[PDB]
């Protein structure tokens, strides 16, 4: 069935399962040609996927030679972006492949379920969250990587560093979703929280800068002042 | 012209011959149905005065022996049975027209509708889909399932009818994902029409005898059947130019014939609107879409 608030700790538990977010798949700059009518450029996009128990994110990036020639990309994009996820699992061990793979857009329904006819056994979700993971690209290293890259290629993040350490999946998709939903409200006033101190540093092999507890605490309750300012400052309240 | 003669009429019962259909008291002195045209499929079906749940029927083709019809009260239905002595039939359905206990099929003359709805339909093909070998003729009744019901549960008691999902391994081709399943023209003509149908006769016959059975029993998964085998034709860029011709007109005649205050459970909303507005067919069923717009605004 679909994924909402009441079925929220399921994320969590001991069935390995990915969300699959293709909001960033097909990205354009929309400019005016020298006769003033209007044409798209595409830039280099990403497929989302993430393990939301392990903090794994399979970050499958598509570079615009796969646009070349093709006509209706919006709609391929959701095609395209399911024929890499289904790729993805073919290429995992049997005991790593997911058994739900929840997508973020009902509009991936449909191509994922059929890229996935040979695993009749993977069940294929949407949600009902409003998930702000469209905002990934905001995540400085993410974005990097994406632009900077000249072929198809994927590459493996840990989306929460080192916080399983400390914290648990539950509190740290939490932490991750609070994150990325500012972000996407008011991307400059979020990184401005993220990184005034500058003794706070990102390891080289962490996207988010190293907090301690207390930091981390103090955080979060910044972006939670910022997401609910910006709902005044959105809705005059 | 052939005849259907019954040995009685002992409950009260509504007694349909292909799109005809009359009433008969409990135990008013009727014994069948005569002028039966030769050439064609006919269905003879059934519903009870008292128990308006179940209409039952009995698909069959004069040519293929002498039938009649008999009420059985252990069973609590009005059967039919073949008479073999072909003699001793005669001279029971003599005496019965002689004197009168017969009513005519009222077939007028300029009326090809029957013909126009049973056009493709065979009876070989009836009795596949409909599987009990030992009768020449079919029952069918409101609440048999299909083949791909009892899949997602009396498996002697179905309809056989041709599986067809858009979201199956037969239906999508491996590296073809995206282009099987926004154009099923692979689906249509490579797996079912040279597959499965061999020819786009006996896939019409199918989809024909689907319509009859939603229409006249309220069979639910014919209906289903009946509206897949539009959608994959409609949903199809390459159709052989002689089927979607011949498509327009097998449905004008469904959608003519349909009784009006039925439209509501057995058509269905999002396919004739996907189907007549939508998909690469959208301009070809000229006939189909006129009758449509001016019969059922409504659903579209
Ligand atoms: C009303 O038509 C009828 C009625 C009875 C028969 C016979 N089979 C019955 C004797 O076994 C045949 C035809």
């Amino acid at each position: 069935g679909a994924m909402n608030s009441s079925n929220y700790a399921e994320l969590f538990n001991n069935d390995i399962k990915l969300f699959v977010d293709d909001t960033n798949v097909y990205r354009v700059t929309v400019h005016k040609t020298f006769e003033g009518n209007v044409a798209t450029k595409a830039i280099n996009g990403c497929i989302f996927t993430l393990n939301p128990k392990t903090g794994h994110l399979f970050l499958k990036i598509i570079h615009t030679s796969v646009w070349a020639g093709q006509k209706r990309l919006s709609q391929l994009a959701k095609w395209k972006t399911a024929e890499e996820v289904s790729a993805l699992v073919r290429s995992l061990p049997k005991e790593e492949q997911p058994k739900q793979i929840i997508v973020t857009r009902k509009a991936m329904l449909d191509p994922l379920e059929v890229h996935m006819l040979d695993f009749p056994n993977i069940a294929i979700r949407p949600t009902e969250l409003r998930l702000p993971f469209s905002a990934a690209m905001s995540i400085d290293k993410l974005s990097d990587v994406v632009m900077k890259a000249t072929e198809p290629q994927m590459v493996l993040f840990n989306i929460y560093d080192d916080w399983l350490d400390r914290i648990s999946s539950y509190t740290a998709f939490s932490r991750l979703t609070l994150l990325l939903r500012a972000l996407k409200t008011n991307e400059e006033s979020a990184k401005m929280i993220l990184l005034s101190d500058p003794t706070i540093t990102i390891k080289s092999y962490h996207l988010w800068p190293s907090f301690t507890d207390e930091q981390w605490i103090t955080i979060e309750s910044q972006m939670r002042d910022l997401i609910l300012t910006e709902y005044g400052r959105k809705y005059n309240v | 012209m052939n005849t259907v003669p019954f040995t009685s009429a002992p409950i009260e019962v509504t007694i349909g011959i292909d799109q005809y259909s009359f009433n008969v008291k409990e135990n008013q002195p009727f014994h069948g149905i005569k002028d039966i045209p030769i050439g064609h499929v006919h269905v003879i079906h059934f519903q009870h005065a008292d128990n308006s749940s179940m209409r039952y029927g009995y698909w069959f083709d004069c040519r293929m022996g002498n039938f009649y019809i008999q009420y059985d009260p252990k069973d609590g239905l009005y059967k039919m049975m073949e008479e073999r002595d072909g003699a001793k039939f005669e001279n029971i359905v003599h005496n019965f027209k002689e004197r009168q206990m017969m009513v005519s099929y009222p077939k007028i003359d300029e009326d090809d509708t029957w013909y126009n709805l049973t056009e493709f339909v065979q009876m070989d093909k009836i009795r596949k889909i409909v599987r009990k070998d030992e009768n020449q003729f079919s029952y069918v009744d409101s609440s048999m399932t299909t083949v791909q019901e009892n899949e997602l549960s009396d498996p002697a008691h179905s309809l056989n009818y041709t599986v067809i999902n858009f979201k199956s391994r037969e239906a999508i081709r491996p590296g073809h994902e995206m282009e099987d399943f926004l154009d099923k023209s692979y689906y249509l003509n490579t797996v079912m029409l040279q597959g499965i149908f061999k020819n786009s006769s006996n896939y019409f016959g199918e989809l024909q005898f689907a319509f009859l059975n939603a229409m006249f029993f309220g069979n639910y998964g014919s209906s289903l059947q009946w509206h897949a085998m539009i959608e994959l034709i409609c949903s199809s860029a390459t159709v052989p130019k002689h089927m979607l011709d011949k498509l327009d007109e097998i449905l004008y005649y469904q959608i003519k014939t349909l009784p009006e205050q039925y439209s509501d459970i057995l058509l269905n909303e999002r396919v004739w609107n996907i189907c007549l507005y939508s998909s690469f067919q959208k301009n070809s069923l000229h006939n189909t879409e006129k009758i449509m717009e001016n019969k059922y605004p409504e659903l579209l």
